[PDB]
Formats: structure tokens, C-alpha cells, sequence
């Protein structure tokens, strides 16, 4: 059957969100923001093999470029609006 | 500081847009 | 990516559930036992095409033949136990 | 012929479809 990533898509989203707490500091509105973005997701989206592909390239794309952390940020945003229920 | 957030043009920009985004939706 | 059914399998996961109340009075273990399967089923299935063409896969064939309700209601159980992610407890 | 309590005799793979989920509920299983 399908494998469920809902628990490790919860993991992976937790560890970028970390990322951008120590990253973004002086912005602290950005992670609550965030957070809030992945809680409105629908349901089909946060445990699918898509969400893990995109969390899991996110935080490498981060940790190579920390130029571009905002870019990525941004990127993942519009990710989970458009994925919103 | 070149290490600033804006240094980076696309960084600039998308930090400016996110910003600009978490401010509309209060 | 695929089009989410969370909100849809839980009306049609009700319906099925409300079908087998009016049939299964004799045995009020069936409609819990139900419901506790799918409370511990994987949030990837339970949000599923897959769970919504059973779900009315078997509304339709227990409202057409009510006599074999219990051929579906098997059904429905076992592949919500293939989906489960949790031990049942107590 | 004898009757008994319930209604769900008479499709025979309906009879052996609820005996096997009834035994299955009663285990208090996973
Ligand atoms: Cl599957
Ligand atoms: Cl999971
Ligand atoms: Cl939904
Ligand atoms: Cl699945
Ligand atoms: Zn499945
Ligand atoms: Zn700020
Ligand atoms: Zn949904
Ligand atoms: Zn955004
Ligand atoms: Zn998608
Ligand atoms: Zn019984
Ligand atoms: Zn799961
Ligand atoms: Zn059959
Ligand atoms: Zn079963
Ligand atoms: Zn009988
Ligand atoms: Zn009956």
C-alpha cells in the first residue's frame, strides 16, 4: 500500500521551521506564519510523498544557499497556499 | 554588511513579498 | 497533487455508518467497531480517492441488495484495516 | 423448515460474511 508521511512530514516541516527560527530572528512573525500555512493545508497534501519531496529539498536548498533563505521561504508559502483547504 | 538578507537581489525581493504578505493577513 | 477527500469520506463514512445502524440493531458492536477503524487509519487513506471509490462502492451496493450487508461491511473492514496505523487498545 | 431471530439468512454469503465479522469483533483484536 501507499506510504502515509504524515509523521515524517511533521518531522521534516518541525525541522525546517527551526531552520527559520534561528535564520529569521529578527523577523519573528515569519515562523508563525509558517506554522499557520501548514495547519490550513489539506489533509491528502500534508501526508503525501509530494509535501515530503518538497520539505526534504527545501532544507537542502537552505542549508547550501542561506543567501537565498527568503527565496525559499516565499517558494514554500505559496506552496502550502495553494495546497490550502 | 553584503551578508545582509537584500544583498542577494531575488533574496531582497522575496523577503520584501513575504513581509509584505504576513502584514495584509493580520 | 491529488485532489484531496478528507471532508467527503467523513459524510460518506457517515452515511455507510447510518446505513448499517438501521440494519445492524441486533449487534450494536458492528457500528463501533466501524468507527474505531477508521479513527485509527492512516490520514493519507482517510483523505483518499481510494477511500472515497469504496466508501461509495458499497453505499451503492447496500442500498441495491441490503440482504448482503454484511458481504460489504467486510469488505469496508478489511481494507480499513490494510490502512491501519494503530494497535486498537482497552 | 425452522425460522430463528434474525433476518439475514437468506443470502448465503451474506450468513458467512457476518458470522466471520461477529467472530472477528468478539477477539477484540487489531
Ligand atoms: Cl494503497
Ligand atoms: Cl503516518
Ligand atoms: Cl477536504
Ligand atoms: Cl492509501
Ligand atoms: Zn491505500
Ligand atoms: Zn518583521
Ligand atoms: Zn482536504
Ligand atoms: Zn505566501
Ligand atoms: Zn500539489
Ligand atoms: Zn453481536
Ligand atoms: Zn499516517
Ligand atoms: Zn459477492
Ligand atoms: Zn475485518
Ligand atoms: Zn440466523
Ligand atoms: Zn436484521
Amino acid at each position: 500500500g501507499k506510504k502515509c508521511y504524515k509523521l515524517e512530514n511533521e518531522k521534516l516541516f518541525e525541522e525546517f521551521l527551526e531552520l527559520c527560527k534561528m535564520q529569521t530572528a529578527d523577523h519573528p512573525e515569519v515562523v508563525p506564519f509558517l506554522y499557520n500555512r501548514q495547519q490550513r493545508a489539506h489533509s491528502l497534501f500534508l501526508a503525501s510523498a509530494e509535501f515530503c519531496n518538497i520539505l526534504s529539498r527545501v532544507l537542502s536548498r537552505a542549508r547550501s544557499r542561506p543567501a537565498k533563505l527568503y527565496v525559499y521561504i516565499n517558494e514554500l508559502c505559496t506552496v502550502l497556499k495553494a495546497h490550502s483547504a | 554588511d553584503d551578508d545582509d538578507d537584500d544583498n542577494d537581489p531575488e533574496n531582497r525581493i522575496a523577503k520584501k513579498m513575504l513581509l509584505e504578505e504576513i502584514k495584509a493577513n493580520l
